[PDB]
């Protein structure tokens, strides 16, 4: 019985930085993840998160 | 719990109705309040497949232009992926040996793709025959099924199929 997360629920519009929306969605998924103690989704999307924040760093050079 | 853990894709235009199939496969329903994907989305779910439990790792991506960046960073990785147009959008499915290239490319030559020729509940609208797309898919070697994320057909059996073929040659 599987797991979908919403998407960054009922809030801001999307970012003008389309790496920086993404952030924000994993973050968000995280913090359902975290909620609904799937530590397996926590660690896949943080390990995400990483290179997510990794990769816009990198873009700011 | 799960023997086997595939990353999954789901890739295409804008529109073709990605999202409605990530939601119609782990909810069971069609998606009543859809927008353009904001990046990429993630589910999560566990099927039995070829007498294993397999756990799918499915990033949902973006379709819009403005986020090809951040959705090609998603393939790397990627063992299976559902390439998506709509049956009712002709600039959708031209779309397909882009979206082709570039995830055989950034994910392995081995990457297992299933062609979903999605919203064919919508016959009447129907812009790619099925015959068209059989040979497409064909020539490229693709799986292929037409698909519905509002009725649910052969959504489920869409990830099934591709589960089993990246398991068993
Ligand atoms: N009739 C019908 N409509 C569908 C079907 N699948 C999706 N739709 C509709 O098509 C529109 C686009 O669906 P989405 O799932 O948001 O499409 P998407 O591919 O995720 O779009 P992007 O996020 O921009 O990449 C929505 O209005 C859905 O209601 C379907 O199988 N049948
Ligand atoms: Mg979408």
């Amino acid at each position: 019985e599987g797991w979908l997360p919403l998407s960054g629920g009922q809030g801001q519009s999307e970012d003008s930085d389309p790496l920086l929306q993404q952030i924000h969605n994993i973050t968000s998924f995280i913090r359902q993840a975290k909620a609904a103690g799937r530590m397996d989704e926590v660690r896949t999307l943080q390990e995400n998160l990483r290179q997510l924040q990794d990769e816009y760093d990198q873009q700011q050079t | 719990t799960y023997d086997f853990l595939f990353k999954f894709l789901v890739i295409g235009n804008a529109g073709t109705g990605k999202s409605c199939l990530l939601h119609q496969f782990i909810e069971k329903k069609f998606k009543d309040d859809s927008n353009h994907t904001i990046g990429v989305e993630f589910g999560s779910k566990i099927i039995n497949v070829g007498g294993k439990y397999v756990k799918l790792q499915i990033w949902d991506t973006a379709g819009l232009e403005r986020f090809r960046s951040v959705t090609r960073s998603y393939y790397r990785g990627a063992a299976g992926a559902l390439l998506v147009y709509d049956i009712t959008s002709r600039e959708t499915y031209n779309a397909l040996t882009n979206w082709l290239t570039d995830a055989r490319m950034l994910a392995s030559q081995n990457i297992v793709i299933i062609l979903c020729g999605n919203k064919k509940d919508l016959d009447a609208d129907r812009e790619v025959t099925f015959l068209e797309a059989s040979r497409f898919a064909q020539e490229n070697e693709l799986m292929f099924l037409e698909t519905s994320a509002l009725t649910g057909e052969d959504v489920e059996e869409a990830f099934v199929q591709c589960a089993r073929k990246i398991l068993n040659k």
